[PDB]
RNA sequence: AUGCAAAUGAAAUU
RNA sequence: ACGAGAACUAGUAAUAAUUGUCAUUUGCAU
């Protein structure tokens, strides 16, 4: 297993025994919730990892005191990690129904993280005003930054490295945010007898556009969905590396990105990412400079919207059928009926709305996405047959708390 | 012992009427004054009802 | 206004009573529906006629009684008649059925 | 260079996209193009005012305050009730543009900026086969603007005398014809007045280290790399059709064009020009790109 | 290149219906005062001018959506209440507006359903104005030539709408033709 | 294109009660105060009477379906098969010429019939007060016909003359079999007030 | 489709009296100022009779609930039927030869009746005056007939020269029980207005 | 349901003094100018001399509510009951005969009564007049009679015979305590006209 | 009527001293005579020669009166409609004639 | 010639 | 050389249907 894996798969269940010593009747190590928790996940065939036991027991300063574990030990991370991040019988069916779905629906591979965050999710939303489900999400996307900072900076032996308020100080982690730039008149672009069959569909289209952006992007960077803090309309944000690789392959990415929309619409939507360093002493809100470099962030990021195209861009743009009935625009070229390709899939998508529920990216599907493949629809039966699956309080507020508040607002309107 | 029976005529010409009009108004006041002669329950209806004083205020 | 009210209030007339008018009413009650029959202003000349006995029949009945013919002096009713005579318009005759009617009517409530 | 004021009180509809919308304010390339089709209505002379007249935008007036299209300049501090607004009166132009304005003021700027109401007019379309046999009417629905009775838009030009005295002939002939969307339909007719406000020329003749476009203006090939050096601008796809070219008019359409707006900030003046869009056209179709300058 | 303004006033002698509103009727919204909006007199002019048979529609009213383009040549815009009307009404007392109670009478059942509908009172005036662009010289005579019928048909037809069950008469008085720009005359057409 | 104007004056025979208002009026103009005839009253009892003249099936009696020559002169356009009306039916008012006769001559335009309602065994004898146009009154009204088919004109005239006819011998207004709004019909008038047809040969009784 | 009219004259054999403008007036028309018959007092006294001739019940007369046959001859469309009555009834006018006649011989029109009534136990008298229609007075009536079937005509008609009888034995008017409102119809006339039906054996008593 | 007519005539033998015209005239039909008996004059004593001929208590005198037998007969419909009178009766009027016979003899239809009064303790001699119907005329009457009841109907006719003694045996209109209204019946006649019960 | 009765009144007497119980079988006469014959107006002729002859004051009455060319007009006429015309032309003279008396 | 100048009730159902 | 351009808020249908100004009460005491 890739030690980043490992990493993630330790951390996502790092403070587990929790829920085994709350639950009373599974109580086998009454010390310590760490020991109770390496001795549970001990029993399983799939999770019979070693380093993620150690890992899950070893996250508390008495704990890591005397382990003798090697200088190069990924649990120490999970440490700072979690110092970054900060009726009983419901919780022994709770034990139950985690052992039926790690004994039948979870499995150790590459891409099953995804799976383990999945399962986690539906099962710990509302276990402590903070629920475990998010506590274990931050404390992995913050070990995910963490080892990709301490492995780009050519530094192994962590113990003797964090084992500690300078490491805090420094500014290890980045934040980049992004910007869907034409939403209102993309979406208010419809004029036909279809309007609330388009409507559904082009509101829908944009999302998934969004999301598969956002995805793309997690993959490319090899990062995972923990960093992801929220994602809605076109506001969405990530916690990520504060390294020269991370930055250079966040412009390589724009430039494609913005080389594509160009390709595309070149108005009607288009997307702007602004990246800010900050150090680990700002997420434990140290002084409140949290609030600050979110505002920061922000400003950047309404200051780059400013100049959007260089002079090569411009100049090819003034330098190159009719308008789609029920899409607003000519640019795009026309077909039977007077519509376009994009718009037909539309309504092709849209007609398949109501009947399915799941949507899988391909290389040929039916709608386009950006990164030169396609959207189309499928049922779960269908699913199972290929086995991506698609089923002032913001800034003041009173990471973890204030991503958590955005989780239950998205929730609430979702 | 008023009854509205005994008021028909003069509801009548109200209903009739509702410088000629000032005889008109004239002729009002004299059945008036005729109809609190005949009977003395509208006689008592009329004058202590202020039926005189409002008849000649507006005329 | 009330000019009928002025002489009956200030008389009663020499102990007038109104049985004492009846036929004299009555003829004057005659002449009014005959006038309500009529379709034009101009009276003719059989009215003018029936103008006339009426005035006969007011001499005669002021006097057969003295305080009948207190009332008729003081009320002024021959004058009245003559020019009505003179005048030979429905409508001067239809106000003069008024003004005795409002006599009649407060000399009945005193 | 004087100024027009502008009466209507009559609707008009202006248009972005669909004869559902509505505008209030229009830019230079529809009065500029208005001017240039009532000049050739005219058969006047076209060279005079085509290479030789400075037009700004039209921008809404009231009683006896004027307005301005705002300035995008950064301004270091609520960042909301300034977006919230859109236009600035001339008595704190300077105020604004030196931070003389707080967040009350501009709250109450925001509340006296109502002048006028925009309508939607339902119609029925009874030319189709209601005329031959039974076919359902085709409803339509336009966009109209009604205008409070002392308000309208009025002009900025400038320029040497006898080109702006073929102007004001020019606005004679044109108060007559429309300025609108649906003109022929009923909508956009006006009455001018020439005024000289001393304080909107004083205005217009400081002199400072910025510039804020009047105009729609787009710098040609070979200064635009040192025209955009250090600049917050705002592009605008102008499309649409054009008016006696070719046979059919939806195969004619003018070629999308980008542009900055009427907010924009430079440091480095550019000298337009008139770009032709036009393609497989019997005349060149001209589209206005030359900036009336606020210089301060 | 001449401008001929054509001006007048237009008087209700049946109630009249437009109500795009509708069942009420079009007004002002801050007035709170009836229109004629301008779109219903070209269309009735060009329903009425049209079913007289076109070139001469086209030119007049201009079509240019059946692959050639032609401008208009006429503008009409929308009319309002005199200030004689006005006074009028407001010394005598009269409401503009009239309210009509309506019914409608089943068959083999013989139960009436109510209406309610709003109609212009009787005899008020309009002003109104058009504008015709002479773009070409030799035909002005016979364009007006259509217009004069235009008015006339329209004299004895009707605005808006249950028309034939007996309201939307109109009148037309106080015509005059006036020349403003340009330089030709206009002394010699007539319009009733 | 021609457009033919039919002009002329009808006169009230007994008191009249059209009555849209509901003390039980009539109709009445705000501008001049004076009884009016409306012309959907006119055109309905028409058209009906006109439909039940001919055949009037229950499935026609059903949905308003009617012949459809009738259908051709009062416009129909309902459903499928599209007819636009051919005569627009328009008002009469109050003539002038009796105006200045009444007000020399000193008659009100109105009389306010007293009526009763009695009923059986509690027999609950109601007063009522009908107002009516006083006999005598006369009204100018004024129709218009559309020639959408010129050889169509004849019978079409030829059935409106049934209209007239049928409606001499009948009521408008409410009240009918009780004796209220006989009205007869004086003075027509005919004239193709545009175009190029002539109307020489027509008359109406 | 038919109308059937029956015309007439109404002979007043004693005194008439309706009064309902009403020292104790008449009614009368205006544009004229001469008497008057209305229809509707007509059509309830005889409706009340040919009731009372046939069947008449406690649950009957509480709200006029009636015999199915004369509700076809008179109409009620209120119990859910579609009955709309087929005979309209005029109202009745003074008549020209009447008027020529008190005319030519100088006779009024209308008498002033006084009436006295007797307290009981009492002795003193209460005076009354009323006008009525002296008598030898003619008025003149019309009727109209619907068809609405063919074979319901002579039956109907039958009971309606019943009807007719029930009347020329009693009232029609006010304070009948004291010797006013005795009538007779003279000069029945039978003719088809409209339609193509004879009216030949078709008589009324 | 039936109507039974009465037909007969009524002879007068005093004077006869109505004057509902009323220096004392006497109703006259202006189509005639001859005077007759009005139906209500006939109807109103026939129902006085029948109530006192019954039970005529003076709280029912007070509350005008006539006997149940009289109330029948004539109709009242006063006390809220519905009660319409089965019996109708009409004018009267001068018969052939009688016109005849007087017209051939020189003999008027009105006598001139001259009335002396003497005054108490005055002895002042006023003469009033008095116009009287000549005796020995007759008049012609119709009564009607409406069936509702085939049983009560003996009952009724027997309570007007009851009446034709009465009126026979009292006075007819004014003057009747000084000697006018004595009048007599003659050739009463029955035949019903509708119906069949006799 | 009158005019003769008023300007008769010489001084006061009226026809010296007349008097309406000298006029009392007059009065019968005509009141007879109102109620309903040519004999009879001669006869009415003959009583007003007799009246006259009965009183000096009577027969100047008649003589100021024109009464006899009236009555002999009356008679030519034959006209029962100037018969009443003419009681209603002695009425007024009775009563004008009573109006002015001591 | 003399008393008499009125008396009492009463919108419904679609 | 103006998101332009052609575009009657139409067309069918009414206050309709049943209901009695009637029920009693003397032109007459002196």
């Amino acid at each position: 297993m890739n030690k980043k894996n490992i990493l993630m798969y330790g951390s996502l269940l790092h403070d587990i025994g929790k829920i085994i010593y709350r639950s009373g009747d599974h109580t086998f190590s009454r010390g310590t919730h760490s020991k109770l928790g390496h001795q549970f996940l001990s029993q399983f065939s799939e999770f019979k990892d070693n380093e993620v036991l150690d890992n899950v027991a070893y996250h508390h300063y008495k704990e890591l005191a005397k382990a003798n574990l090697d200088n190069d030990n990924t649990a120490y991370i999970t440490y700072i990690a979690d110092n970054i991040a900060s009726s009983s019988g419901n919780y022994t069916t709770l034990m139950k129904d985690m052992s039926h779905d790690l004994e039948h629906k979870l499995s150790i591979k590459e891409g099953t993280f995804p799976s383990l965050l999945q399962w986690t999710e539906s099962l710990w939303q509302y276990v402590p005003d903070i629920s475990l489900y998010d506590h274990s999400r931050i404390t992995c996307a913050i070990a995910s930054c963490i080892f990709d900072y301490l492995n780009e900076n050519n530094i192994h032996n962590y113990k003797d490295e964090l084992f500690t308020k300078s490491f805090y100080q420094k500014e290890a982690f980045l934040l980049l945010s992004m910007d869907m730039s034409g939403i209102q008149d993309f979406i208010y672009n419809i004029s036909g007898s279809k309007a609330l069959k388009s409507l559904r569909s082009r509101s829908f289209y944009l999302e998934l556009m969004l999301e598969v952006i956002v995805d793309q992007l997690l993959e490319r960077l090899e990062l995972a969905r923990a960093n992801l803090l929220y994602t809605g309309g076109g506001h969405a944000y990530l916690l990520v590396s504060n390294t020269d690789k991370v930055k250079k392959k966040i412009t390589q990415f724009n430039n494609e990105l913005k080389k594509w929309f160009m390709s595309e619409f070149t108005t009607d939507l288009s997307l702007s990412m602004a990246f800010e360093k900050c150090s680990g002493d700002d997420l434990m809100n140290t002084s409140g400079n949290y609030r600050t470099i979110w505002r920061n962030v922000s400003s950047k990021l309404s200051d780059i919207k400013a100049h959007k195209y260089s002079a090569e861009d411009i100049l090819k743009l003034n330098h190159f059928d009719r308008e789609c009935k029920e899409c607003l625009r000519s640019d795009i070229d026309i077909n039977d009926d007077g519509l376009c390709s994009i718009c037909e899939g539309i309504i092709n998508i849209s007609n398949d709305l109501r009947d399915k529920s799941f949507f899988v990216l391909s290389e040929t599907g039916k709608l386009k996405m950006p990164f030169n493949k396609f959207i189309s629809v499928i049922d779960y039966e269908e699913a199972e047959m290929l086995v991506r699956i698609y089923s002032a309080t913001f800034i003041s507020g009173i990471i973890s708390r204030t991503a958590t508040l955005s989780r239950q607002l998205s929730l609430f309107f979702k | 012992g008023l009854t509205t029976s005994k008021l028909r005529n003069l509801m009548e010409q109200v209903n009739r009427l509702y410088e000629e009009f000032i005889d008109e108004l004239e002729y009002l006041k004299i059945k008036f004054y005729y109809e609190a002669g005949r009977e003395k329950s509208v006689d008592e209806f009329l004058k202590k009802t202020l039926m005189f004083p409002i008849i000649d205020r507006v005329i | 206004m009330t000019f009928a009210h002025e002489v009956v209030k200030s008389n009663l007339f020499n102990g007038l009573t109104t049985s004492k008018l009846r036929n004299l009413m009555e003829q004057v009650n005659r002449l009014y529906t005959i006038a309500f029959n009529s379709n034009e202003d101009q009276l003719n000349e059989e009215f003018i006629d029936e103008l006339e006995y009426l005035k006969i029949k007011f001499y005669y009945e002021a006097g057969r009684e003295k305080s009948v013919d207190e009332f008729l002096k003081k009320t002024l009713m021959f004058p009245i008649i003559d020019r009505v005579i003179k005048k030979e318009s429905k409508k001067f005759f239809l106000d003069y059925c008024k003004y005795f009617e409002a006599l009649v009517a407060y000399a009945k409530y005193y | 260079t004087k100024v027009f004021k502008l009466s209507f009180k009559t609707p008009v509809h202006f248009g972005k996209k669909r004869l559902s919308d509505g505008e209030m304010t229009i830019t230079a390339d529809t009065l500029f193009s208005a001017l240039f089709i009532e000049t050739l209505q005219l058969g006047k002379d076209t060279d005079w005012l085509l290479n030789d007249l400075i037009i700004s935008d039209t921008f809404p007036y009231e009683n006896e305050l004027y307005y301005l299209p705002k300035p995008l300049i950064k301004i270091d501090s609520n960042h909301k009730a300034f977006k919230k607004l859109k236009y600035v009166p001339v008595h704190h132009y300077n105020q604004y543009l030196n931070g003389e304005l707080s967040a009350e003021d501009a709250t109450d700027l925001n509340d006296i900026f109502n002048i006028g109401y925009f309508s939607l007019q339902t119609k029925v379309s009874l030319i189709a086969q209601e005329t031959d046999s039974s076919a359902d009417s085709e409803p339509y629905s336009v966009g109209t603007f009604t205008f409070e009775p002392e308000a309208g838009l009025y002009f900025i030009a400038k320029g040497s005398e006898e080109t702006l005295d073929h102007l004001n002939n020019i606005m004679t002939a044109l108060q007559y014809s429309g300025l609108g969307g649906k003109r022929n339909a009923g909508y956009g007719q006006f009455e001018y007045e020439i005024i000289n406000n001393q304080q909107l020329s004083k205005l217009l003749n400081q002199n400072g280290k910025h510039s804020i476009l009047l105009s729609t203006a787009m710098a040609k090939k070979e200064e635009i790399e040192s025209a955009l050096k250090e600049a917050r601008y705002i592009l605008t796809k102008r499309s649409g059709f054009v008016q006696s070219t070719n046979y059919s008019e939806m195969l004619v359409k003018k070629s999308d064009f980008y542009s900055f707006s009427s907010g924009s900030v430079f440091k480095n003046i550019f000298n337009g020009d008139i770009f032709n869009v036009g393609h497989n056209g019997k005349h060149p179709v001209y589209r206005y790109a030359k900036p009336l300058w606020l210089e301060v | 290149y001449s401008k001929i303004k054509i001006s007048g006033t237009i008087e209700v002698v049946t109630g009249l219906h437009i109500g795009g509103g509708g069942s009420p009727v079009v007004r002002d919204l801050q007035t709170k005062l009836p229109i004629i909006p301008g779109s219903s007199i070209k269309g009735k002019m060009r329903n009425l001018l049209a079913k007289h048979f076109d070139e001469r529609v086209l030119r007049l009213f201009g079509s240019s959506e059946k692959g050639n383009i032609q401008r208009a040549r006429l503008q009409i815009s929308d009319a309002f209440f005199s200030e004689k009307t006005k006074e009028h009404f407001a010394q005598n007392d009269i409401a503009y507006t009239e309210t009509k109670f309506e019914n409608t009478i089943n068959r083999l059942t013989a139960v009436a359903n109510p209406r309610q509908i709003e109609r212009v009172t009787r005899g008020s005036e309009f002003d109104f104005v058009f504008i015709y662009n002479v773009d070409e010289e030799s035909q002005v005579e016979d364009d007006f030539e259509n217009i004069e019928k235009a008015i006339h048909l329209l004299e004895n037809d009707y605005l808006g709408g249950g028309g034939t069950r007996g309201n939307g008469r109109i009148q037309f008085k106080d015509t005059n033709i006036e020349t403003v720009v340009g330089e030709y005359d206009s002394t010699n057409l007539k319009i009733k």
